[PDB]
């Protein structure tokens, strides 16, 4: 299937 | 299939005035296996060996 | 499948002025195995062995 | 399918002005099989062996 | 199948001006198997063995 | 498939004035495989041995 | 496994001066499946799906 | 497996001055199927799926 | 295996000064799997789909 | 393997100062599928799908 | 594999001061496939997809 | 299992 | 087991 | 197992 | 089926 | 099925 | 079926 | 297994 | 199925 | 394994 991981820093 | 050993290790260490950060989608291992047919069918042989 | 080990350990470790951050979408092992037919098959053979 | 060990180990450790943040979707293991037909099927075998 | 230790064990620690933070969605086993059929279907063998 | 040592093993450091970040679309290993037939078809064979 | 019919239908028929002569060894259909173990074993794990 | 039909239909006639002889081992049809360990064995995994 | 007739039919027929005769050894079919270990082993994985 | 048919259909007439004979060593079909380790074996995988 | 009819018929016809005779070491299909490994092996896949 | 069909005839 | 059938005739 | 069929005529 | 882990920090 | 895990911090 | 843990921290 | 047909006439 | 991690940090 | 017919005529 699809996988995906988003992140992020700030 | 035949695995000797199958080792996964992160070493995850941040020990300061430090920000570590990870993410992962699935870390292991997916071992997935499909039979489908379409429709209107006949004498048909599907099999999977892993 | 045959495994000797199937060893999955994270070392996971943050000490000081420090801020660590993970997620993991299914840390581990997916052993999925599926079997489906179409509408009107007939005389279909389906298996999966693992 | 056959495991010798299945070890999921985590060490998690954050002592100090420290903040460690974690998630998992399903740390472990699934182990999913399914059979399903579409309709109107007829002499149809599915099995899954594991 | 067949398994010779399944060991999962989590250290979690956390002892200083510090947050430590945790979720799991079935940390564990899940061992799942589903036979379904179709409406209208006839002569199906439909079996799991895990 | 025949698997000697199947080792992943990430070193994940920072402690200084410091960043690390990272991420993975599925660190592992995928062990895929499908069958699927299309309509109207009729003796067929297919089989996937990993 | 999955059968349509399962038909097994002898005609047997000698109507003159003769001689009709039959013998069997099980005539019809054997479904045996057997599981042992050798002495002094231990983790294992044995099923037949049939 | 699958089956069709599994049709099996013997014409056995003999009418005038004439001797008919037969002799089956096991006319029909033998699903067997078999796990033994040897002795002093551990961790093993042994299926059968017919 | 997936079959789609599986027809056996013989045609036995002798009406005259005549002598018909017939031996099987198992006519039909075997469908025959076996899995077995030899003495102090370990890490083994045996399977067998028909 | 995938089988559109499987017919096996003997004729056998004799009908006059005759004399007809046979014999078989298993007339049909045998599926036979067998997986042994040796002794002292470790981290083994041994499957036959047929 | 994949069979389209797999026909075997055989005309046995003898109706005179005639004789006929015939033997069959195995008439039919012998599908075998087998796996085995030597004693003291290790970290061996064996697999016969047919 | 062992199977066998004696048969005999005069 | 063991499955057996024997017949004679005369 | 072994499978046979002894079958005799005069 | 669908797996996430949905995670924030501040 | 679906399985999830929301976690936040502040 | 469907698994969840919702957890925050302030 | 061992499988065997003896068959005789006179 | 779809597998996926949403993280950040502020 | 092993498959045999014997077969005699007088």
């Amino acid at each position: 299937g699809m996988l995906a991981s988003q992140q992020n820093q700030s | 299939m035949n695995f000797g050993a199958f080792s996964i290790n992160p070493a995850m260490m941040a020990a300061a005035q430090a920000a570590l950060q990870s993410s992962w989608g699935m870390m292991g291992m997916l071992a997935s296996q499909q039979n489908q047919s379409g429709p209107s069918g006949n004498n048909q042989n599907q099999g999977n060996m892993q």
